[PDB]
């Protein structure tokens, strides 16, 4: 399928696998995406990271 | 050229946003490793310092003796597309006969999905969202009856002439996209791209849309951001005479190819208006169920 | 070695001997806008040291009955120093921030403040109490300037949302028995590469007591909370005459 | 034309059907996506962020709502007295409803994983004390005394420099997944009870407050996952939204 | 025109023809006419066991 | 036949749907296409051609319409007096409506790019003068005096052999694209103001006219593009066209 | 006077930064602009009327009766193209009957 | 669209027809199947008991 | 697809990519076309072209 | 608020009993003569 690259996720780190019948990419199905996740971005955004076994404040 | 030392050794200008963390693949839940009794001095996983601002890093293995568990529970159903790509009601348009609202055979719907709690509360979990969408239009009489009526739906982007009547010249629709369909036919359905002028729509805009003194009169525009206003959706019975039947069009939206940024606390007070987070002050309720005492279930 | 720190930027230096590490919002440092993301064509001005420095803007008093306050960025600096001037002369602005909330007491005082950053912090009104009046918050409340504004209903952050979930945002706590300051680095957050420092507040800073201040008759009762902050990687474009709003 | 034959399902509109629909704007290209901090890829990322747990969900008048955010501890009489209790069921009405985990949990029929609650002491630096926090797996009634509670999974917390401690509510279930528990036959999916007791006593010297508070933060461990999307039990709207 | 909706344990059961629950923002719903052929869908193995 | 199942959208007629339709004249071959000068391939080609900008859009009676096509300049009193002003918003009501750029712009919801206006002096050869033309980016009010206007992007034009000068209205926007601006919240997409001032003065010798005119031509730069087709705001028809 | 548009560019009129512009020009091609179906004719087949009370009607193929479409095509002098015609029929109330 | 033509049988619901139906829960993954004694594969196994 | 070459754009400089199910080419979709453009044809049709930095009239 | 606009240090009392304010050399001339009231205030260093 050689179409237009106008999907909202064009140029996204997560790899999508979809189906489509029109020249416009956004008309495609939602499909399946990559299952990567980065919890630390929200749960552990400290400058100097501390280990599980250490005393957090030293 | 640059010759003075401070300029050579300057950092002014690097566009590379250095990131402290990166994403790893995680198709399934984490496994549990065997662990034994640890009676050490120095090592202390249980103790944390929440002031830092990070969540506890203590794990099952270090808090109790655990067995090995190969966890193959999938994490696929919690991806943004899995969560959002389910069509929900976002708008209703009424086309009554002898009524007050639209007794003229047509109707203009301002494209805003914030009129329904379910859908709204979900999207408001994030601040910025970028996505394509599939819209489905279900039409029938007020009793859920189906009649042989031909309808015309038209997307009127900002700047295009809004129809002022069932016979308005604007329905010539020479450039706007229109859809003609019968109530007997199945629900009309189309795909819509990400149309904002911004890189993402945003459910919250802490600001004003224009410069100048922001006196009382204009306080209605606080939080209003044009980048979120995609236009008008107009519908009309296709004729020069009044339709014989009253109609209702329910609009359903199904987001797809979704990306979101900046999570927010989830709404915990009833919604009152489309344009703002106003809540009923004399009725602030706790987020959940309450009990008589802290020592009793 | 994690409880002690020094922040130096511009001609300003901050020290603390009771810190609790540093938070880097959403895990990324402030950075100038790349040639790919940029859209405006004029060459920006990057004042550097004259504007990327620590400005100590306001002090509030913590009381056994305080509710909590909020300030808005960049609203707080729009009328201060060389930074303010640039914000006024230019249409477009973008920068990151290093926020340092200070509050010390004694080993006999107790209490905990939640210091957080909430992007696009839109304020709501109590809608006439009954919810039948479509009222809107006045300019003085949406953009309180350096004086900040006191929260009316902390539990819902004056916006119909639970403060209990505010920790999902970059934050730290000032627990008097542990630390006397919070430090949060924040990158530029917006859906556009640059924007108006005047019409748009990228985020809000919230300082709310979750565990009330307390002490015994005779201990110093005046416990201030001071707000210091520094823009980072400031960039401005679209020069013209100065405008205050 | 080509011989085809229509099957059941024809013309139906399934809201979760992932199909293809005709594009309304041919050759339209969307605005480029610039870099934006904090992109989230999976709801599980949010379930690992701690949010405040309203263990003290008793007061209800508007002026006292902020009190729900923390419970107290104070000098006792050394009889290993009870401090507080709460169900560990994350998707059930109660304390967990104040957490983002509990709220997100509301959009899924089933969940599986270990949870964790971190308690932060906010008393004065001169105050000390040891507490016993216990998790009682299913079947065990609310512990009569501390001696009983002690028989389950527990942590003995010592106040000090490190202001907090973490109780891990390990996944101990008969089934691989639990549906939201609630009174009735669905209590089959209950997780258990969490109870806090005075191990020793809250001690303080002359000059320091006799009462201090504890703030509880909760989230899920990395083996936590949810399945089967469903609408949340709340619909925050009474009439039409104007 | 009819609407069928699957309400899993924990989701709000509709209490009336006009219940807010029919917004069906997350539950799966099917809209179909009596004139259309029988609605038909596939259902996975959903037990926790 | 082959098992198929109809999905929503079936039977609908979308005016922008790009599909296949049965040909009415099998084996018909169209007349050969000979060479024709001036083929255009993309509307953007037309947006770079300058057309007259009606800066002087004030007179309205039929006999004075041609006057809208140019504004005057004449000997002043040397106080850096104001000559004319106009909004730079190309897709807004006003002067730009006379340009082909503004008209074509009317068929697109959004646009992005730098614009340019070239001013041609048509006074006598003996006349001289210096003007200050300035573009004031968003937020700046109409410049009180020349000193204020001077703070923005500007050009100081010197009359001479080269009859014209070009003011570039560089793309200075917060968003990558602007929608058509207009009074109300959509003023968020305003481009700004353009003002012309006497830098020195229009000087002329004995025997030459005291008043001459300037003609303004405008078009878009090569970074200009438009997106999202929409119908123009005008429909040049009142009743049926016979 | 020469008759050509100004060749002055942003870079030479002010100090500019570098901007990598990836805004597409696809939507302004002739097919993008014109390949959108619009009304070009109406035919009435009334019962007891004046115009066509005989059950048939002849329409002279001329699309210049409607402003929207007309103004668009009149932007050019010569045009060569294929076309897709769609015929929507119903009673004057927008009703559908077995005819 | 692609030229097709409907044949008899269209719209009928045959209870033994082994076809494909749209899934109601996209990306749903069922609980893992653990080992259970006594699995039967064919009714004939029972006819020999 | 081996059909009749009766499209209005047969023998055109701009390369089209379309879909069709009939023997007649004009029945095909509009598709995507080449994005070439020549502004100078209308904006700069001078016999002797002048540079941006020079004085147009010398 | 005004003082804060210049070169400064924010000192936090603690274990380390002291803090150091550096009065960096910010002068127009390479050398200053002793400053004093009058025209010689030209060589003033500033205020702390
Ligand atoms: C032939 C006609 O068919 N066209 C159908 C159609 C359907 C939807 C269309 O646009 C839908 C845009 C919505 C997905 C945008 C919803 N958003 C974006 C963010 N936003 C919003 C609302 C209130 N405050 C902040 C943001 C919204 O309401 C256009 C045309
Ligand atoms: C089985 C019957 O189906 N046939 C349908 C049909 C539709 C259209 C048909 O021809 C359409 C030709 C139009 C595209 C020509 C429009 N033009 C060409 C130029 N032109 C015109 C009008 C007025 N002044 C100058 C030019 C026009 O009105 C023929 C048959
Ligand atoms: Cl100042
Ligand atoms: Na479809
Ligand atoms: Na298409
Ligand atoms: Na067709
Ligand atoms: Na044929
Ligand atoms: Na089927
Ligand atoms: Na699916």
């Amino acid at each position: 399928s050689h179409e237009n690259s106008n999907s909202a996720t064009e140029g996204s780190t997560i790899n999508y696998t979809t189906i489509n019948y029109y020249k416009d990419s956004y008309a495609a199905t939602a499909g399946k995406q990559s299952l990567k996740q980065d919890p630390d971005k929200f749960a552990n955004p400290v400058k100097d990271i501390f280990t599980e076994m250490a005393a957090p404040l030293k | 050229g640059d010759r003075v030392a401070d300029v050579i050794e300057s950092s002014i200008g690097d566009s590379v946003s250095r990131a402290l963390t990166h994403a790893l693949p995680a198709p399934t839940g984490q496994n549990t490793q065997v662990s034994s009794h640890r009676l050490d001095t120095g090592k202390v996983p249980a103790l944390q310092a929440a002031e830092i601002g990070a969540s506890s890093n203590a794990s099952d293995e270090s808090m109790i003796e655990t067995r090995c568990v190969l966890n193959s529970h999938s994490t696929a159903e919690t991806t943004l597309d899995s969560f959002f790509s389910r069509a929900g009601l976002v708008g209703e348009i009424d086309l009554p006969l002898k009524g007050t609202t639209n007794p003229n055979g047509y109707a203009n719907w301002d494209i805003d999905i914030t009129g329904y709690a379910q859908m709204r509360r979900k999207v408001e979990l994030f601040t910025y969202m970028r996505f394509d969408a599939e819209f489905t239009f279900v039409a029938c009489t007020p009793t859920g009856e189906v009649v042989p009526q031909l309808l015309q739906y038209m997307f009127v982007p900002p700047g295009a002439p809004k129809p002022d009547s069932r016979e308005s010249l604007a329905w010539q629709t020479a450039t706007n996209p229109s859809v003609f369909v019968k109530l007997s036919d199945p629900p009309a359905q189309v795909s819509v791209p990400f149309m904002s002028p911004a890189s993402a729509y945003q459910w919250f805009y802490d600001g004003y849309p224009t410069f100048g003194e922001h006196k009382q009169e204009k306080d209605l525009e606080y939080g209003a951001c044009p980048n979120n206003m995609m236009g008008t959706f107009s519908v009309r019975t296709v004729g020069t005479s009044k339709s014989k039947y009253p109609l209702v069009v329910r609009i359903y939206m199904r987001m797809k190819h979704v990306r979101a940024w900046i999570p927010r606390p989830m709404r915990n007070q009833n919604y009152l208006f489309k344009a703002n987070p106003n809540y009923a002050g004399n009725s602030i309720k706790p987020t959940g169920a309450s009990r008589t005492a802290i020592t009793t279930l | 070695s994690d409880r002690v720190a020094q922040l130096t930027i511009g001609n300003s230096t901050i020290t603390t001997q009771e810190a609790a590490n540093i938070i880097v919002g959403y895990g990324e440092w402030p950075s100038y806008c790349s040639d790919s993301d940029a859209t405006a064509v004029d060459k920006p001005t990057r004042p550097d040291v004259s504007v990327n420095r620590f400005y100590t803007l306001d002090t509030k008093l913590w009381e056994k009955s305080s509710k909590g306050w909020y300030w808005k960025f960049p609203d707080v600096l729009t009328e201060t120093g060389v930074f303010g001037q640039n914000a006024q002369f230019h249409y477009l602005y973008r920068s990151g921030f290093c926020i340092h909330v200070q509050c010390n007491a004694s080993k006999f005082h107790q209490g905990a403040l939640l210091v957080a950053v909430l992007p696009e912090y839109v304020i709501g009104t109590v809608a006439g109490g009954t919810g039948t009046e479509d009222t809107h918050p006045p300019y003085k409340q949406t953009q309180p300037g350096a004086d900040g504004f006191e929260l009316q209903h902390p539990y819902v952050l004056d916006a119909g949302i639970p403060i209990s979930q505010l920790t999902v945002c970059p934050h730290q706590w000032i627990n008097l028995r542990t630390n006397n300051c919070a430090t949060i680095i924040v990158p530029y957050i917006n859906a556009l590469p640059f924007d108006s420092a005047l019409n748009h507040c990228n985020f809000g800073l919230l300082v709310v007591p979750i565990s009330p201040l307390d002490y015994d008759q005779g201990a110093t009762p005046v416990i201030p909370i001071t707000i210091t902050l520094a823009p980072m990687c400031s960039e401005f474009a679209g020069l013209r005459q100065a405008v205050t709003q | 034309g080509f011989p085809t034959e229509l099957k059941p399902g024809t013309n139906q509109f399934l809201t979760t059907d992932d199909g293809v629909s005709a594009p309304i704007l041919p050759n339209f290209h969307p605005t480029p996506c610039i870099h934006i901090p904090g992109e989230v890829r999976n709801l599980l990322e949010l379930c690992q962020v701690e949010t405040i747990l309203e263990v003290n969900n008793v007061p209800t008048n508007a002026t006292s709502l902020m009190e729900r955010l923390r419970f107290p501890v104070s000098a006792q009489a050394g009889k290993g007295e009870l401090c507080a209790v709460f169900r560990a069921d994350p998707g059930r009405n109660g304390p967990w409803q104040s957490t983002l985990l509990g709220q997100l949990c509301g959009y899924y029929t089933q969940w599986s994983g270990s949870l964790e609650v971190t308690f932060m002491f906010t008393g004065s630096f001169m105050a000390t004390g040891k507490m016993l926090i216990a998790y009682t797996p299913p079947g065990g009634p609310l512990p009569k005394d501390r001696a009983t509670a002690m028989l389950g999974t527990h942590v003995i917390w010592d106040f000090g420099l490190q202001s907090s401690v973490t109780l891990v509510i390990p996944w101990i279930s008969n089934t691989h997944y639990r549906a939201h528990a609630r009174d009735g036959v669905f209590d089959y999916y209950t997780t258990g009870l969490v109870s806090i007791w005075y191990q020793t006593n809250y001690v303080v010297p002359i000059g320091a407050p006799n009462t201090a508070y504890i703030i509880a933060l909760a989230a899920a461990q990395k083996n936590f996952t949810m399945k089967l999307c469903k609408d949340a039990s709340d619909i925050l709207q009474t009439g039409t939204i104007q």
